[PDB]
């Protein structure tokens, strides 16, 4: 069990990782507090030649078009050309997408 | 009841910290703190200036 | 101006009262509400917004498609209005 | 691997701060600051840095004092305000490469990646460029001498991004710009 | 495209501008007939915008 | 006299001509303009508010749109 | 300007409400200009400055007193019957930056050119608190007292005292202070 | 830069209503070095964009 | 003292790096004259912030 006693350091590393996810997970709540407006999304895949191409086309409700890659958290029911999405003030990022109807 | 004639001493330390902070002057409100010592009433000297992490409140 | 005389003397406290009551986001009417924090709202300038309710207004005092007073700085709902 | 580096004047102005915050003790050693920058592109780009209380001994070179907690806290708060820059390397402001600097370097070869070293000068009386990027690599020698950490010079340029130009140029009002023609050509052609 | 480095852009919202070229990208995609992407600061070009 | 000439800050350079929509008994009325900006301020001097005859053009600001007076037409 | 020498306080006897209306340096300049009005009076000057508040002997504004000394030095410029002996015990009195500052100005101006090492010494311990305003007065008096004397440790004391502080009024007061000492040292 | 004012009506309280580009119609006293009566209504003028002071009459 | 400084390189050109430190007056000083600051020489340099809305507009 002398070879398996190095697992203790690994577990202290990982519970330390669970100690340190509280702050960077804590800023999720204060950055993602209020999606201020609703903006139309049109999904359009890009190519960069990692350097992989990944993009989407945005249109604000006040009809102003900007540029951004596919951003946010891990997406399954996203990537749709849909509306009612999360957005911060001038960052114009995607945080919380919801179905309108 | 008294007021004097004050004048603010600015180093290049605080200046380029406000210029890195001005490159960090993206559209969002940003935060920082000026430090130094007050030697008298009517002169003020800055030395130490750092930045602060952003918040959605601003 | 004699009606504006006593009101002109009553314009003193309008400066200390100008810091409250100042907020008007062009009286946006709501559309629906997804969940009790988040309200889907549209301004009259055709920008669809989402903000949470403030603490001063009850969510049972929210009505569907309601013109209310609402902040233009923190964007929350300070006070409602009947029509 | 890396052909050149870019060091912004902000960190050397923080070496002016290294010579400011001394407090007149009588020590004035090669005070080490924790160099930060962008190893991300093939070119290295220094944005900013900070410094750490570092002490050696009078007689012994191999006694040297750093901090991991101060590194992780200052780098932690700095990464909290700006995560677009990471740890890269370090520097001592002494003119001389000590024997201990392989071991002092080795701490940031471990915890940081392959760290760059910068020799600069305590008194800027050198007409030459004060900054020299020394890559921390072990190279195999033809004589058969055993392999050790070897500091090969990587060429450097000192550039400012946008606002550092404006603030520096406002602070000077003494330097003149490019100004091709008689003077700025012929002064280089003088000295 | 008047200068081979610096040309006229047409925004979606309507106002027109002139921009520079980024040191990373080259003049291949920078030929006209290419809808592009720009920044608020310095009006630089990070990459283009393929139409669909 | 000085109090008559102290509200000049509101009717000075930061001044606009908006269109009144209605007058509210809560003394903060709702106004409009080319974008239809709706701002409610508790009332000030020089306004009539009865023969004002709502639905007309009134005087607004670049500031918080405190109604400093009215102008007939 | 207009009432200098003619000792006419009768223009400033029109009102007390236009002079003492602000607690500021304006009362110091008012008492100073009062010193410009009358000059060359050995009894009525100190008597007149004593007439202003001999009630509780505690001025709420210190500028009346320090303007009393700063004005008094304007009165007794190059008098041979100096009350400097009293003004050293009066500068010996403990007060902040008006006995220090205005006492340095008035007492050094009355001691102009005498090249006394004593007023030089108390001047040095007036500038040794490193404040900009009273040491500004110390330099301004020091140029007056060291006219032509050219004391050896004094010049290197002043320029050596110059770069060791970040205050600026000490730098301009010592600027005029090392200015006035140098007269006929053309060679 | 500065805007282009057009006065359509001069007001007798020395606070000239001036027809501005949309969301305009900014009634204001123009600068003190220029008199009001010289500014003829229904003519285009030169106006600053924030301080709303007139420069000159324009054809 | 409590110095407040606003850096704004966004509409500031790269030719000039004009920055200003701002102050709060006391609300009870409105009866008296506003700023009893002596030594009024440098105010000729302090009229460099002369934008016709913000400085004297506010
Ligand atoms: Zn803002």
């Amino acid at each position: 069990k002398i070879m398996k006693s190095e697992v203790l350091r690994v577990t202290h590393e990982l519970q330390a990782m669970k100690d340190k996810i509280k702050e960077n997970s804590e800023k999720i709540k204060v950055n993602k507090t209020l999606p201020y407006l609703v903006s139309n999304v049109i999904e359009l895949l890009d190519v960069d030649p990692q350097r992989k191409g990944k993009c989407a086309v945005i249109k604000t409700s006040t009809r102003q078009t900007y540029f951004l890659p596919v951003i946010g958290l891990v997406d399954a029911e996203k990537l749709k050309p849909g509306d009612l999405v999360g957005v911060n003030k001038d960052s114009y990022l995607i945080l919380e997408t919801l179905p309108t109807e | 009841a008294v007021d004097t004639a004050e004048q603010v001493y600015i180093s290049s330390l605080a200046l380029l910290k406000m210029l890195k902070h001005g490159r960090a002057g993206v559209p969002m409100e940003v935060m920082g703190l000026m430090l130094g010592e007050f030697v008298d009433d009517y002169t003020v000297r800055v030395i130490d200036v750092f930045a602060m992490p952003q918040s959605g409140t601003g | 101006a004699p009606p504006a005389l006593w009101d002109l003397a009553a314009d003193k406290q309008t400066l200390q009262s100008e810091q409250p009551l100042q907020v008007a986001r062009c009286t946006k009417i709501i559309n629906a509400d997804s969940e009790d924090p988040k309200y889907i709202i549209n301004v009259k300038q055709f920008a669809k917004f989402v903000v949470d309710l403030s603490d001063q207004v009850a969510p049972t005092d929210i009505e569907e498609g309601m013109r209310v007073g609402v902040d233009r700085n923190k964007y929350q709902i300070h006070i409602p209005l009947p029509p | 691997a890396v052909q050149k580096v870019v060091v912004h004047p902000l960190v050397l102005l923080s070496v002016v701060d290294h010579f400011n915050r001394i407090g007149k003790v009588g020590n004035q050693k090669r005070v080490v600051g924790v160099l930060l920058g962008s190893w991300q592109k093939k070119v290295l780009d220094v944005s900013n840095s900070f410094a750490v209380p570092f002490d050696e001994d009078d007689k012994d070179d191999s006694v040297w004092f750093l901090d991991h907690d101060y590194l992780e806290n200052m780098y932690g708060m700095f990464k909290k305000v700006n995560a677009r820059e990471r740890i890269v390397g370090w520097y001592h402001t002494g003119p001389k490469l000590h024997k201990n600097d392989i071991a002092i370097n080795e701490l940031m070869k471990r915890y940081c990646p392959n760290s760059v070293l910068v020799i600069i000068d305590v008194k800027p009386k050198d007409l030459g460029l004060p900054t020299e990027a020394y890559i921390s690599v072990e190279e195999v020698h033809d004589d058969g001498t055993p392999t050790s950490k070897t500091f090969e010079h990587v060429t450097s340029e000192i550039g400012a991004e946008e606002a550092e130009e404006v603030g520096v140029e406002h602070l000077l009002r003494d330097i003149k710009d490019t100004t091709v023609g008689t003077l700025s050509q012929r002064i280089t052609n003088q000295v | 495209q008047l200068t081979e480095e610096k040309f006229i852009v047409k925004a979606t919202n309507g106002p027109r501008y002139v921009v520079g070229c980024r040191r990373q990208l080259d003049k291949s995609k920078l030929k006209p007939g290419t809808r592009v992407a720009l920044d608020m600061t310095t009006l630089t070009i990070m990459r283009y915008l393929p139409r669909e | 006299e000085e109090e008559r000439s102290k509200v000049d800050d509101l009717r000075g350079t930061p001044m606009s001509v908006g269109t009144l929509e209605e007058i509210i008994d809560d003394n903060h009325a709702i106004v409009s303009t080319s974008v239809g900006s709706e701002h409610y301020v508790s009332i000030l001097s020089f306004v009539d508010k009865d023969l004002l005859e709502p639905g007309c053009s009134v005087l607004l600001n670049h500031k918080v749109h405190a109604v400093i007076g009215v102008l007939m037409d | 300007f207009m009432h200098c020498g003619t000792t006419s306080d009768q223009f400033l006897r029109d009102n007390l409400e236009w002079l003492a209306r602000a607690t500021n340096w304006a009362k110091f300049t008012a008492t100073a200009s009062l010193g410009v009005i009358h000059k060359g009076h050995e009894k009525e000057a100190l008597q007149l400055m004593a007439t202003y508040l001999p009630k509780d002997t505690s001025p709420g504004s210190a500028y009346q007193e320090g303007g009393g000394l700063y004005a008094l030095g304007l009165i007794h410029a190059n008098h041979g019957g100096d009350i400097i002996d009293y003004l050293l015990n009066q500068l010996k009195n403990a007060s902040n930056d008006i006995v220090r500052h205005g006492g340095s100005l008035g007492l050094g101006l009355a001691a102009m050119g005498t090249a006394r090492q004593d007023v030089y010494d108390l001047l040095k311990t007036n500038l040794y608190q490193d404040d900009a305003v009273t040491g500004e007065a110390a330099g301004l008096a020091l140029g007056l007292v060291m006219l032509g004397s050219k004391n050896a440790q004094a010049i290197e004391d002043m320029v050596g005292y110059a770069q060791e502080t970040q205050h600026e009024k000490i730098l301009r007061g010592l600027a005029v202070g090392i200015a006035l000492v140098m007269y006929g040292r053309m060679e | 830069g500065s805007y282009v004012g057009e006065v359509v009506r001069a007001m007798d309280k020395k606070k000239v209503l001036v027809k501005v580009h949309p969301e305009g119609k900014f009634v204001v006293d123009v600068d003190k070095n220029i008199d009001i009566n010289d500014v003829t209504p229904n003519c285009r003028v030169a106006l600053r964009n924030d301080s709303y002071t007139l420069h000159k009459i324009l054809p | 003292r409590a110095v407040a400084v606003v850096v704004d390189p966004i509409q500031s050109v790269k030719g000039k790096v004009v920055i200003d430190a701002f102050r709060l007056i006391n609300a009870n000083m409105m009866v008296l004259g506003h700023e009893p600051r002596q030594t009024t020489s440098n105010l000729g340099h302090l009229n460099k912030p002369s934008i016709q809305a913000l400085i004297h507009g506010l």
